[PDB]
């Protein structure tokens, strides 16, 4: 099977900053295109952020524009949302996505069971 | 309405066939799947692999899609399909296809929980 390894996530204050990893292991290529969604209580899951595996195709979310990065490895099954500037909006379980195509949610095959963000006012 | 993932299979699966013995298996199934209800499918192709072996492939190698969309997978092993194409002579409501059977490595778009094929992407 392969594995969904989420770290980073927890409390940081209004306007803090936090940083999440995930890396797939178990999976025999590389996964074309990674993502972030979150998901916040009585919500739909959204997406926040992708990335292919050539640092290109870079894909944010209105909501998160100008307060989040996403990076990869080179060719690599990890990727990295550097958060900023947060917000009780950004409260949420964050979730790592690979294999799908940009934040289509759908098209997404492996997730993990996420990081849980809470951000205070 | 007709789930993706068991419009695929309606699509795309033989299970009950190794391979295509005649030249009108395309005809047949083609009408058979209702390819050709309201218009005739210009391609097709049919998989005759067990449903859990091609289910499987959305866990094997990711590849871009033709359209350059990228959640598409390719077969590992090599697969037993038949393309049909239309013949320059068919014409609705009349439809014809050629059958060209052979072994060849799929690619498929998946989608969903239950992450399973949902578009025939190309063969190689």
């Amino acid at each position: 099977q392969v594995q969904m390894v989420e770290s980073g996530g927890g409390l940081v204050q209004a306007g803090g900053s936090l940083r999440l990893s995930c890396a797939a292991s178990g999976y025999a290529y590389t996964y074309i295109y990674m993502g972030w969604f979150r998901q916040a209580p009585g919500k739909e899951r959204e997406g926040v952020a992708a990335m292919d595996s050539g640092g290109g195709g870079t894909l944010y979310a209105d909501s998160v524009k100008g307060r989040m990065t996403i990076s990869r490895d080179k060719g690599k099954n990890t990727v990295y949302l550097q958060m900023d500037s947060l917000k009780p909006e950004d409260t949420a379980t964050y979730y790592c996505a690979a294999g799908g195509y940009e934040l289509r949610d759908r098209t997404y095959g492996q997730w993990g069971q996420g990081t849980q963000v809470t951000v205070s006012s | 309405k007709e789930t993706a993932a068991a419009k695929f299979e309606r699509q795309h699966m033989d299970s009950s066939t190794s391979a295509a013995s005649s030249s009108n298996y395309c005809n047949q199934m083609m009408k058979s799947r209702n390819l050709t209800k309201d218009r005739c499918k210009p391609v097709n192709t049919f998989v005759h692999e067990s449903l859990a072996d091609v289910q499987a492939v959305c866990s094997q190698k990711n590849v871009a899609c033709k359209n350059g969309q990228t959640n598409c997978y390719q077969s590992y092993s090599t697969m037993s399909i038949t393309d049909c194409r239309e013949t320059g002579s068919s014409k609705y409501p009349n439809c014809a296809y050629k059958t060209t059977q052979a072994n060849k490595h799929i690619i498929v778009a998946c989608e969903g929980n239950p992450y399973v094929p949902v578009h025939f992407d190309a063969s190689v």
